[PDB]
């Protein structure tokens, strides 16, 4: 299976700062990844549709890109909301895996 | 092959008047890619030769503003606009249309 | 931006990123052009501009027969 | 390799189309008295058809001005040499007009010049009823205009000269585009014989158009200008969505990828858009080289593929290809071959237009033999 | 700067040969190519024969021909110019001119300091 | 430069079984183009082949004695070894060890024989 | 489809074997003795070909005449601007002469103006020795004839510069003439891969000729002017009178009609002369439309075909393709689809060039292997 | 007239009605254009039509050349 | 028939490759830089590429000098006639050069006269850095180097017009070289339908380069002057020596070689160099014969050669065919044809590209499934 | 001399004798044309070979906007 | 087997004449003949290298023509060490078959 991990685990920023996820796959895909942003007791939301393209429905700060091994995703403008759990999952090949997410904390 | 007559074979100059050196050609310079080239050329004695113009009315790089071409199609000007100590020396015109290449008669200029 | 993708499984490269410009129907326009309706030259004097212009006449009214006979 | 599948549409069938109306009787009076007062006016013909028709050049008005005063006299007065000369250079156009139409038997294409200039071009293709997008996509790339076009000459009567030029319309705008290109993938063992090979044959252009993919099978009839891609429906395929499924996963059941089989491995090299393909095999050597450089990469036997960074000329054993320097992002998929999951002594190696779904029931009909 | 630097005076005996080197700095040598003039003393300035350092193509005035051979060596960003079977009018010293690497019209933009070569019994 | 060599028994009884070995330099057997063979000549008689080896490992032999003569190569030991059966009478003939190059080009595929040995002579006798 | 069954006719042959005679030594002088006092004239030469001989230029006598008194003195008279002007329009054609076969390698087609003109055209091509039926076709249609010819440059020396045209010769007329078209005729179940497919590869013109059928593969080399079918034997077969009974009874025993098979149901439409085949397939939406009524037909899956009457463009998906306007009348033979008549689980699909007897005699095979 | 006929039960449409004009054989016919035997041009006037023959006589024997390089 | 198993290489990759870099900022102030004293220089450009730039027109000295004090005043001078003649003798190469660009879209093929005369193609084909035999060979043939260029329109600004034309380079010259003519091969059987056929699918020229045969399957590309062969590598296959034993064993071990089959016995007839190989079967009449003579040889049902000495025309069926007048010697080999080694119950007659190793264990795996 | 030789056995014939000039790679070469920098033109003359001059200079700029298209 | 015979078996020349051995095929082949001088008592040596050409280290006096059924080998200027047998081989076909020879004689 084509195993993706998330490189920044626990990091924490405030409100103006820059948020960068950096998910890396084990060998070389093309897109096919999606982002999920999960809130605490809450149903995970997606957020960024394929590598550089946006979900409609969700604010616009939000920005993707990356092809090949790594994917990350840019966060502009961060609000008290934002604080939730970010997941990466492949799609170029099945079994569908998620990686162990990103626990990001406010301070 | 073409032959080039430097008219003025010597050049008495006072210093501050100006000094003109034609030279005129046997054929028409107008190459089939329509340029005339007719350069100029200026020896110090004892010194390696430099150009001054490298097409009529063009003035190559580095070579003071002073030094200024002029004519059109078989006969061609150079004026000096000042004389000075450092201009004494000896110059030839050189055709590049057809081969071979030739030069002038090698025109001196001596301060009076 | 061209992006060009090599999958060495299949030995196929795609490159993506192109924008279409597809034809899918036709648009026809008729083009008229107007012809003088010469029907014989009674000219016979022997200047040579005369002539050229009957000469050129003669060609122009040979490609009208011409395209007349297509 | 696909091309024996389209359908022989007729291209001038439009035109030809509008140039059978125009021989009845009475048509050609028609387009005489609509084109009266104006140099351009929409004439129902007696098909229903409404077509724009532009006049473009009058020579009878120059004659009747200039020369009846002239030739038409028995004492003819002198003409200077500059109304010889100009009437030179304006005949000079219909001279080139006859000329290409019986050359080319009344259908000439790609549209010339003297079909129609620049000018007169730019001003019908902002005449056409239709949306600004187009109307800029067509203005700003005439030539290929030029070249999807047919000039069919209609009738000559009634001192009237006409020719139908059949202007392309461009439907599709901005869908995205890309084009698959493809090698011959082949076994490496030292035995010259039992080489097998796999080539997969929808090599071409696709687009999207309306939920459906237009598959383009020759993608040399397809130009391209900068980022765009010019093509023509007529000699092309509509596929479902499901052919882009072939690209990541050629088993995929939803859509059987078309390929084609052999044993002829031959070392032959694809220039791609940004890059190149190269599948040395036997005992040739293939090299990729950088022009200051000299050799900077050896190809090892099997498929294998180098970016356009840094390389400049590729060599597959006598015969040197010249990369593409566009500038772009190039990937490699590494993978396993899928030549390799084949049973060598069962592989159907007879096909010229197969699929992966009859190439595998072939080899289940072959161990269902045994 | 560009500058042609060429070899020191030489001094031979009748009917020998001469080479005359006319180093060049400052640019791609095989991008152009160089033409030797002679210039006696009291003489005026006359072409003998040009080499281009991209394509190797010669050409040498009508009354020098035969005896004339030029050799470039650009991996040393030098060129040679070779006269056998001096005579003894052919004193005079040697000019390096630059040029284009075709045939072309001359540039002779660039002037080596010169080689004096005399025969002398 | 090629060497070509021939050693082995000159006197043979008849019926029984004959061999030869040619020792061979200068060339190696596996150089394409390059191949060894057997050509007799009986004395008053015309030449003829009996087998060769090739570079690539093919092997063909005359087919009017191809099942009594076998050859053997072996090139680590820098030696081929010609096997013949069945001594007959006829069969005296001086055996020459032969060097073989192919025309490639010309759209040719000619297998000349340039190098010859000086030949060893074989006498079937009593 | 057939194209790859002819045979590899050098079609210059003829002209470039009288080219060839005219090199030998001693021919040139013989060309200039026959033409010394008449501008045309059959000469024999060395092969024992006897060939017409036409002047259709002299440059030489221009210039002998108007320009060596000239240009050909030390104190030059002033020419007028009229005999240089004049001087360009003569000397014109020989310089497009030269471009054209410069351009084109020594061999040019078709034969340009500038090769041989209309006047010139029609003078020799009434000048043939041949029938009078033959003449007055060739001469209505000149247009086909020059691009059915070639221009070879032959010799350039002793002031003659020499080039044979080789003009067609039309040895039948009138004989009746027809085009097969072709569509592919598929299964219409909804299981996207069980369909089967089946196309005649014989589509192209026929046309008769003493007692045999001229078939030629390649349609669109063959010109088409109104009711007339212009073709060259060369690129043709030859095939027995059995091959009309093929579009009677695909299944006649006396001539086995030639069909490819596959599995790739795609959606295509073959515009025919009086109508439009469309072959609709899968989920694809095909349909015929007037172009002021809209819509006025829909198709359904399987093979269908449309008047010319009324319609006047057919979308077969994303492809538009436009029907021809001729008039004619048009006929429909309902009958079963001969492909309904296969069993799917042994039908082969995998021929390029087949026949009924072969796709039978396969099938046969098949069930004695079970 | 053409008729054409329709097969549903071979998917295959005859569009017969037509006459045949079928090449069968060629005729081949030598084509001869006369050449000046021109060596040189001696003149060395400077009026500008004169520099246009020599130009129009210059291209014509760079044509004439070039048919013999052919 | 082998044409397919080329490699899509794009022949204009190296022109635009060095037009991509003359876009790039700074490039043309570079390229004038360079020019700036002389007409053709060497410019090394940001690639590292090192191309022989040569300018051949100048209308801008032209216009400047002649026209500004003409048209450039509010009290214009009235030019004289001579000048108007001379400008448009003097814009007409442009007004070519930019209607053929117009036409193809900026990449013209062969070079025309306008893009480059033939004076400055042979000093330009002179100043290449290649060998001297080199340079007498595209001396001597520069027509074919005409055909086999490219003309790349590069950039158009700063008063600076340039295009990069693209000569070939011969990097192979004087290895012997010699043409494959196939014909099929058929049993002569007076049963219309067990005919089979075999055909050679190798046909095409070959040229030996470095130790192997490129082989150019398309022979129709390849141009042929006198006894020289202008091929290109791009479009060849490279090929072991092995493929010289083809024609003197097809059933060699060493190479296998390539054949297609069928049972379609068409009479046919390939025009070879020096004869002709005419192929009559079933009921077809077959003659050869003399212009002056008629009819001198009848050919037998099966294959035959006939030589070009005394015969002139060739007929096979409704079809004649010209054979070449070429002088030179025919050689005819007897020998049994190899169809006549199979047995017609198990032949296979369905492969397009197959060779004697397939064709022999396709007979033989037919044989185990007895 | 060209000669050719026919194989009954496998319906073939080659013909040999030919010599190679086999294109193996590209030359590439710049080649420039130098365009006048002209704006407009200002004169309202009404002679006629002013007007021929008018007609050219038009047609030239209109080829090189056309270029510039491209 | 594709024999060859040489009609010519025992010619006898002087120094400085020409001589012409003709070696017949049994059928036509397109050169693959090649010819061996075989002094006595020693091995022989390749002489011709194909049809109209020449082996390398062999003196160019000899000369060879010849395709079809009839192969030539023509001598110029022979000299007294000459005195040999020569032997055409036929290669076209397997077996390679040898010719009877032609015992050249000095007078």
């Amino acid at each position: 299976d084509i195993r993706v991990t998330q490189s920044p685990s626990s990091l924490s920023a405030s409100v103006g700062d820059r948020v960068t996820i950096t998910c890396r796959a084990s060998q070389t895909i093309a897109s096919y990844v999606n982002w999920y942003q999960q809130k605490p007791g809450r149903a995970p939301e997606l957020l960024i549709y394929a590598a550089s393209i946006l979900q409609s429905g969700v604010p616009s700060r939000f920005s993707g890109r990356g092809s090949g091994t790594d994917f990350t995703l840019t966060i502009n403008g961060l609000q008290p909301e934002d604080f939730a759990t970010y997941y990466c999952q492949q799609s170029y090949s099945s079994p569908w895996t998620f990686g162990q997410g990103t626990k990001v904390e406010i301070k | 092959d073409v032959v080039m007559t430097q008219s003025p074979l010597s050049l008495p100059v006072t210093l501050g008047q100006p000094a003109s050196i034609s030279c005129r050609s046997s054929q028409s310079l107008v190459y089939s890619d329509g340029d005339t080239y007719l350069s100029w050329f200026q020896q110090r004695p004892g010194q390696s030769p430099r150009r001054l113009i490298y097409k009529v009315s063009n003035r190559d790089s580095g070579v003071p503003d002073r030094f200024s071409g002029s004519g059109s199609g078989t006969d061609f000007t150079l004026k000096i606009s000042r004389v000075e100590a450092e201009d004494v020396g000896v110059y030839y015109c050189m055709q590049g249309t057809h081969w071979p290449p030739a030069f002038g008669q090698g025109t001196k200029v001596e301060i009076k | 931006n061209i992006t060009e993708e090599f999958y060495q499984s299949t030995c196929s490269a795609v490159s993506k990123g192109y924008l279409s410009a597809l034809r899918t129907g036709w648009y026809t326009s008729v083009i008229t052009i107007e012809l003088s309706n010469i029907k014989e030259i009674k000219c016979n004097g022997t200047d040579a501009k005369v002539k050229l212009i009957k000469q050129e006449l003669d060609k122009y009214k040979n490609a009208v027969t011409e395209l007349q006979l297509l | 390799f696909l091309g024996f599948l389209l359908g022989v549409g007729s291209a001038i069938a439009s035109g030809v189309a509008v140039s059978k109306v125009l021989h009845l009787e009475g048509e050609v009076n028609k387009i005489k008295s609509a084109l009266l007062s104006t140099n351009k006016a929409v004439v129902s013909l007696s098909n229903g058809v409404s077509v724009l028709t532009s006049k473009v050049l009058d020579l009878k008005n120059y004659i009747d001005k200039q020369l009846l005063p002239i030739v038409n006299k028995q004492s003819c007065s002198i003409p200077n040499i500059e109304t010889v000369i100009e009437f030179q250079q304006k005949n000079n156009r219909l001279l080139e007009i006859t000329r290409e139409f019986s050359v080319n038997a009344g259908v000439t294409t790609p549209v010339s010049t003297y079909m129609l200039t620049n000018s007169e071009l730019l001003s019908l293709i902002n005449d056409m009823p239709i949306t600004n997008d187009q109307k800029k996509l067509m203005s700003n790339n005439v030539q290929i205009v030029r070249q999807q076009s047919y000039s069919i000459m209609s009738i000559i009567k009634e001192e009237v000269l006409a020719y139908v030029v059949q202007l392309p319309l461009y439907g599709v705008i901005d869908t995205p585009c890309w084009k698959l290109h493809t090698s011959p993938l082949c076994t490496t063992n030292t035995k010259e014989g039992s080489n097998i090979c796999l080539t997969r044959t929808d090599r071409g252009w696709y687009c999207d158009n309306a939920g459906s993919v237009s598959f383009f099978p020759q993608a040399e009839t397809c130009k391209v200008q900068s980022n765009r891609v010019f093509c023509d429906t007529m000699n092309s395929l509509t596929l479902p969505s499901e052919v882009n499924l072939c690209n990541v996963d050629i088993f995929n059941p939803k859509y059987d990828c078309k390929i084609m089989t052999s044993k002829t491995d031959v070392s032959s090299s694809v220039i791609t858009s940004l890059g190149a393909i190269v599948s040395c095999y036997g005992k040739t050597k293939c090299t990729a080289s950088n022009k200051n450089r000299g050799i900077i990469k050896t190809f090892s036997n099997g498929c294998d593929y180098v970016s356009n960074k840094g390389v400049d000329t590729v060599s597959v054993g006598n015969t040197l290809y010249y990369v593409n320097k566009q500038e772009g992002k190039s990937l490699y998929v590494k993978g396993e071959p899928i030549i390799n999951f084949y049973d060598p002594l069962v592989f159907p190696s007879d096909e010229f237009d197969a699929s992966i779904s009859q190439v595998n029931e072939k080899i289940n009909q072959s161990l269902a033999f045994i | 700067q560009v500058q042609l630097v060429q070899s020191g005076a030489e001094v031979k005996k009748p009917g020998a040969s001469v080479k005359v080197s006319c180093k060049a700095s400052g640019y791609s040598f095989s991008s152009f190519g160089v033409s030797w003039v002679r210039q006696a003393p009291g003489q005026g300035l006359e072409w003998l024969g040009w080499i281009s350092a991209y394509n190797g193509n010669t050409d040498y005035a009508q009354k020098v021909q035969g005896r004339l051979t030029m050799t470039t060596d650009t991996s040393t960003n030098t060129a040679y110019m070779e006269l056998r079977n001096l005579r003894s009018d052919d004193t005079a010293v040697y000019y390096c001119a630059r040029d284009p690497p075709a045939s072309a019209a001359a540039m002779f933009d660039y002037w080596g300091q010169g080689t004096l070569v005399t025969v002398s019994s | 430069q090629v060497q070509l060599v021939e050693s082995g028994p000159t006197l043979v009884k008849p019926t029984q079984t004959l061999t030869l070995t040619c020792s061979f330099s200068g060339f190696s057997l596996s150089t394409r183009g390059v191949g060894v063979g057997w050509v007799r000549q009986p004395p008053g008689k015309a030449l003829e082949c009996l087998g060769f080896t090739y570079w690539d490992g093919d092997e063909y032999y005359s087919p009017s004695l191809r099942n009594r003569v076998t050859i053997s190569k072996d090139t680590s030991k820098n030696q081929v070894v010609l096997t013949l059966t069945n001594m007959d009478p006829v069969d005296t003939a001086t055996y020459f060890c032969v060097h073989s190059d192919l025309y490639d080009r010309g759209g040719y595929y000619l297998y000349y024989f340039d190098y010859w040995g000086q030949g060893t002579l074989v006498t079937v006798s009593s």
